[PDB]
């Protein structure tokens, strides 16, 4: 739940996000900044150095997948649980990703937005996206709860 | 903390310059707007946009970090005075440090794009974390 | 969401719990082990040394109210969100408590149940109580989500 | 970490003694049963009750803590070989460390009542947070 000014800011800035190098930059930085997340992607090959991760095609392609889900959820703001239900049980039941890593990826995404948009990603715009990423992270952790 | 993480932080904060006081102020500004619960720790303060109290406290926060980068191996002894403030008197929930550490990372990425590389970012998140753990080190 | 045999073990051990002391001990241990949590209890007084926290009459009396809230939760394991509706609102909107502190108190309670029951508190018994204290924390965190 | 904590941790392991390997094995079983996710790091292991390999692996975790309590002041260099396999090879989530520390505290609580006091509890949890911080200090 958020104000229409937040709804406008979150959608206007997401319209500038292309196509996507942001998805790969976020998944990449999660594997770099928090290396324990690499275990879930052991079949992606080399992830030994930050460059190996950023230059990984399997990471880049999977990056496109994760950011695509965010875009889907950004339309279905009012119902985040039903939208991410088909993905919550995946990560929960047998993939076994600790729900803290959901909040880490959300925050890393927010860092990528600040990196790519700069001064455009103003503090009230960050605040709006925070409510969104907390939402997505909670929606992807409903199956554990 | 790694030797490579030590140079990565030293290079990135060496490029913040005297505008560190503004980056700290921005980070605070961000934390208050993004996580309004963190405002309980500041009743004596005015947290509106462009406030002198936020700019002054931002300077206090950033200078403490400049003191931390210089004493990368001497952190529990150099930031001892502040560990007494944050852990003994303020008793700030360690979660709040995670929120400010995040907001600072956002500020750095926004103002310094060429510097904010996945390798630099990782070293800073590690740096801020070991700074955070010192300021919340001894509680009894 | 527990096994029939788990519910038998949980209720059996709980019926042997000293309602007068176990509560105050869990709250006391929380304030000694994690002393940032003392910011929510400065009205209680003497919390300087570990001996003062454990002796504190308000920590003991309040601990008793807290243990009561766990008992309620155990009685209605299938309606935890509902059992802690006013409390989730109180702890979230009124008190500011971070949801991670609920997870810590629950874990300190498990330590207290191990300290009082010894070898009677076997690993499958703890396994069943982890599901409970995780349930209570999640339900007590429902108002943010 | 205060030397007041040391007069509790060292004294606590003084009542542990030979039962170290025994308590380490119980903590791992407590962890596997209470948190079935931690099992992912052990598919090449027999996780059944009374398994000699969990018992043997328990002894290893136990002496590693005895080695850590000895070299308390300079813990990163002492457990660097451990920091190399957990962080780099196995890629263990830091949460799983909090889980083993909790289970280790539950074991000590269940076996040493007069010895598991609020002071020792706080001192052991701090020490366990530190030991698990050392096996998380080198992440790239
Ligand atoms: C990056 C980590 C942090 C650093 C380096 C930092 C640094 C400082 C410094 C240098 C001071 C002033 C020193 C003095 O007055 O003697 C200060 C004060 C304070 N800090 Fe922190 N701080 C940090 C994080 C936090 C967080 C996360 C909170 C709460 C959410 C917080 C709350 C306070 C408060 C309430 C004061 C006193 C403010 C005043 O009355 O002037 N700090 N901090
Ligand atoms: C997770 C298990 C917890 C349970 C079951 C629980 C339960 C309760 C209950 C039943 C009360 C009584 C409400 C009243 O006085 O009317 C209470 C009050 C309170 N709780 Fe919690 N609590 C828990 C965790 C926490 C934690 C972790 C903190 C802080 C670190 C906390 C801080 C407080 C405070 C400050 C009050 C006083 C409320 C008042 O008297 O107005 N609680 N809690
Ligand atoms: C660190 C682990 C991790 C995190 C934090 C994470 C966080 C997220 C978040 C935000 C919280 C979202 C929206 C998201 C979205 C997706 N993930 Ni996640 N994923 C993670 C590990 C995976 C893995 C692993 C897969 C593939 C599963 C497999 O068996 O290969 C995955 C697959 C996906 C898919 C593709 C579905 C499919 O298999 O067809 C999407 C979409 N995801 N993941
Ligand atoms: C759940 C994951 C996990 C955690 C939290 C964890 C936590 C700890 C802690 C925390 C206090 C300590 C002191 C510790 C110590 C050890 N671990 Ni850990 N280990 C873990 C997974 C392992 C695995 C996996 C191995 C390899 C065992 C084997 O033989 O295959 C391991 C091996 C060891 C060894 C043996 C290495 C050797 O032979 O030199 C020691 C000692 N450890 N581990």
């Amino acid at each position: 739940h958020l104000t229409p000014e937040e709804k406008s800011a979150v959608t206007a800035l997401w319209g500038k996000v292309n196509v996507d190098e942001v998805g790969g930059e976020a998944l990449g930085r999660l594997l770099v900044v928090y290396p324990w997340t690499q275990r879930f992607f052991e079949s992606f090959g080399d992830l030994s150095t930050p460059d190996a991760v950023m230059g990984n095609p399997k990471v880049k392609a999977h990056g496109k997948k994760v950011l695509g889900a965010f875009s889907d959820g950004l339309a279905h703001l009012d119902n985040l649980k039903g939208t991410f239900a088909t993905l919550s049980e995946l990560h929960c039941d047998k993939l076994h990703v600790d729900p803290e890593n959901f909040r880490l990826l959300g925050n890393v995404l927010v860092c990528v937005l600040a990196h790519h948009f700069g001064k455009e990603f103003t503090p009230p715009v960050q605040a709006a996206y925070q409510k969104v990423v907390a939402g997505v992270a909670n929606a992807l952790a409903h199956k554990y709860h | 903390l790694s030797p490579a993480d030590k140079t990565n932080v030293k290079a990135a904060w060496g490029k913040v310059g005297a505008h560190a006081g503004e980056y700290g102020a921005e980070a605070l500004e961000r934390m208050f707007l993004s996580f309004p619960t963190t405002k309980t720790y500041f009743p004596h303060f005015d947290l509106s946009h462009g406030s002198a109290q936020v700019k002054g406290h931002g300077k206090k926060v950033a200078d403490a970090l400049t003191n931390a980068v210089a004493h990368v191996d001497d952190m529990p002894n150099a930031l001892s005075a502040l560990s007494d403030l944050h852990a003994h008197k303020l008793r700030v929930d360690p979660v709040n440090f995670k929120l400010l550490s995040h907001c600072l990372l956002v500020t750095l990425a926004a103002h310094l794009p060429a510097e904010f590389t996945p390798a630099v970012h990782a070293s800073l998140d590690k740096f801020l974390a070991s700074v955070s753990t010192v300021l919340t080190s001894k509680y009894r």
